[PDB]
């Protein structure tokens, strides 16, 4: 047989925001990430929790190191910043869209840095705060990040959906639209 | 087999100096500073062949690297040379990173092998034309394959028992982020009564090829 796989430990510390992140990746998908503030392991899928464990304190310890090193790096570079890379945005559905059958809208934000965005789902021009979820910042092969935002919806020809993303590298928010077409 | 996943040791960098004139895309933007690290395990046949690759990024720049095949840190840009020289003069720390291909990569693969490696989710195949009425040109025949895992899959279109290898429009493999993929492999063709178009799907969760005629 031949089992080719890649498991990646991705972690970062960000300024001025003071945000940190620690996550594990398997073949392009997140296994888990640690809630730094709550110091707990958050499995990407609940079913995963029963096959393995991971001490969240070790992620925190590592983040403490990233924090220290960042200052060292800012010193070494004489606090020289860089550009903010704006993201690409794609809105798609999870499964084929059938009227009356619950589905899920996916808002794929890709190729951006730094790892921070403001996202807002719009259903018929208004923000949706119920039935939405989102991933942490996921790695890419390169130096940039991708992220997924989700919206639970019920297909009906009377609604139009939007995924509004804001990023420091954007002149104005990028709003990607989606609507059902028979 | 619910063991404890191990994390890679994050080394502490040291101060000392600065480097002359850095880059910065600019164009008017909020100043930001990022310390980012990816400790990668590359498995060519499970734990038989494994290679650890650590990658450091400062903002948009990859500046340091640890290839287990080298056995030491190596600067990618000058921003990382101080760390390379510091960490490399530290015997203990090196023997430690070297050991991680075993204490972290292999150790964790044996764990994930119990559930992530053998994960399988069978696909759902669905065909259907595209465009209202006449296309006034070739029409689109959509072969929808959704909700599957792993990503490895073969989706072939045929026309009257013959494999159509041209005229294919696809989204390619689409990752949903929740451990499931999907894909639409369309076919530019004009419908013709008794004529038939078939979609054949092959995936490791299947035992036998899924065929869907239209
Ligand atoms: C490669 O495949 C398996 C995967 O676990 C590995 O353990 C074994 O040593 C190799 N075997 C063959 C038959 O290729
Ligand atoms: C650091 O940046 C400041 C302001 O841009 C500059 O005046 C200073 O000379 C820089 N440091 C070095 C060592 O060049
Ligand atoms: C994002 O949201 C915050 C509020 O949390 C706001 O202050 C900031 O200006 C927004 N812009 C970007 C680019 O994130």
């Amino acid at each position: 047989i031949k089992e080719e796989h890649t498991i990646i430990q991705a972690e970062f510390y960000l300024l001025p925001d003071k945000r940190g992140e620690f996550m594990f990746d398997f073949d392009g998908d997140e296994i888990f990430h640690v809630d730094i503030e709550k110091s707990e392991t958050i499995w990407r899928l609940e079913e995963f929790a029963k096959f393995a464990s991971f001490e969240a304190q070790g992620a925190l310890a590592n983040i403490a190191v990233d924090k220290a090193n960042l200052d060292v790096m800012k010193e070494r570079s004489n606090n020289t910043p860089d550009a903010n890379v704006a993201p690409e945005v794609t809105v798609l559905s999870r499964s084929p869209v059938n009227l009356g059958e619950p589905n899920i809208l996916i808002c794929f934000i890709d190729k951006f840095s730094p790892p921070v965005v403001n996202v807002t789902w719009l259903r018929n021009g208004r923000p949706v705060t119920e039935g939405v979820s989102e991933t942490v910042f996921l790695p890419r092969d390169d130096h940039l990040f991708r992220k997924f935002h989700y919206l639970t919806f019920l297909p009906s020809t009377d609604d139009f959906y939007d995924c509004e993303v804001d990023h420091w590298g954007l002149e104005e928010p990028l709003r990607k639209t989606w609507e059902f077409e028979e | 087999g619910k063991k404890v996943i191990t994390a890679f040791n994050e080394g502490l960098k040291g101060g000392g100096g600065s480097l002359v004139g850095g880059g910065s895309g600019g164009g008017g933007s909020r100043p930001w500073f990022l310390e980012y690290c990816k400790s990668e395990c590359h498995f060519y046949n499970g734990t038989q062949r494994v290679r650890l690759l650590v990658r450091y990024f400062y903002n948009l720049e990859e500046n340091l690297r640890f290839d287990s095949d080298v056995g030491e840190f190596r600067a990618v840009t000058e921003l990382g040379r101080p760390d390379a020289e510091n960490w490399n003069s530290q015997p203990e720390f090196l023997e430690q990173k070297r050991a991680e291909v075993d204490t972290v990569c292999r150790h964790n693969y044996e764990i994930f092998d119990n559930f992530l490696v053998p994960r399988r989710v069978e696909p759902t195949v669905t065909v259907y034309p595209t465009k209202t009425q006449p296309l006034e040109h070739h029409n689109l025949l959509v072969c929808s394959v959704s909700d599957f895992y792993p990503g490895n899959i073969e989706v072939r279109w045929f026309r009257n028992g013959k494999e159509e290898k041209t005229g294919i429009v696809s989204t390619g493999l689409v990752r949903n982020g929740d451990w499931t993929f999907q894909t639409l492999v369309m076919l530019e063709t004009v419908p013709q009564s008794g004529e038939v178009y078939t979609c054949q799907v092959e995936h490791p969760s299947l035992t036998d090829p899924v065929t869907v005629e239209w």
